């Protein structure tokens, strides 16, 4: 309902964790479970492509069709692009629905 | 080819291939007879009120031509779209023309 495509077997989850380091531990055993750890976190880098497949359009609408476009006139900012602080923004939502067909 | 038979058909359609779009276009005409199938010699000179700018001297013949030397000629305002919202350019390549069906 909230939108996109519905499946049985969709990706799966990818689930990843910092393993836990112990600080030192006594120096006469003890039962309980350690709960002194080395501080840390971790970082990298992650991939994810995607392969799509397109379904051209196939119409014999004489007229031009609807499209999303890029306003023309003088603005303080580019669209889709950063502030004069480095901050990425999205200006308004963008569906999909521009080409027509008939029913 | 005869008088009962068509000698061609109605082509108007637009295929995109991957790097190139074909465009075919057919049209109705009508052919009336010109200069009563005369050539006559036609001129302007530089009498009455017309200025120099605009003399000349040429010829008026029976014929008449084709001409679709007009982008509209070929590509429908929907492909026109098609054409300048994805490609940073195009350019001609080869054409066919044909004449038919013809009835005096
Ligand atoms: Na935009």
């Amino acid at each position: 309902l909230m939108g996109g495509f519905g499946l049985k077997h969709p990706p799966p989850q990818i689930l990843i964790k910092n393993t836990p380091v112990p600080a030192d531990p006594p120096t006469t055993f003890n039962q309980s479970k350690l709960n002194s750890f080395i501080t840390q976190y971790s970082t990298g880098q992650v991939s994810v492509e995607i392969e799509w497949e397109l379904q051209k359009e196939n119409s014999k609408r004489w007229n031009p069709e609807i499209q999303y476009t890029s306003n023309y006139y003088k603005s303080t900012s580019v669209d889709f692009a950063v502030n004069t602080e480095g901050v990425y923004s999205e200006p308004r939502p963008i569906g999909t629905r521009y080409l027509t067909r008939n029913l | 080819d005869g008088v009962g038979s068509s000698s061609g058909n109605w082509h108007c359609d637009s295929t995109w291939l991957g790097d190139r779009v074909i465009t075919t276009s057919t049209r109705t005409w009508a052919l009336p007879t010109y200069n009563n199938h005369l050539y006559k010699q036609i001129s302007n000179g530089t009498s009455g009120g017309a200025t120099n700018d605009n003399t000349y001297f040429g010829y008026s013949t029976p014929w008449g031509y084709f001409d679709f030397n007009r982008f509209h000629c070929h590509f429908s305002p929907r492909d026109w779209q098609r054409l300048i919202n994805n490609n940073w350019g195009f350019r001609p390549k080869r054409l066919s023309f044909k004449l038919f069906n013809i009835q005096v």
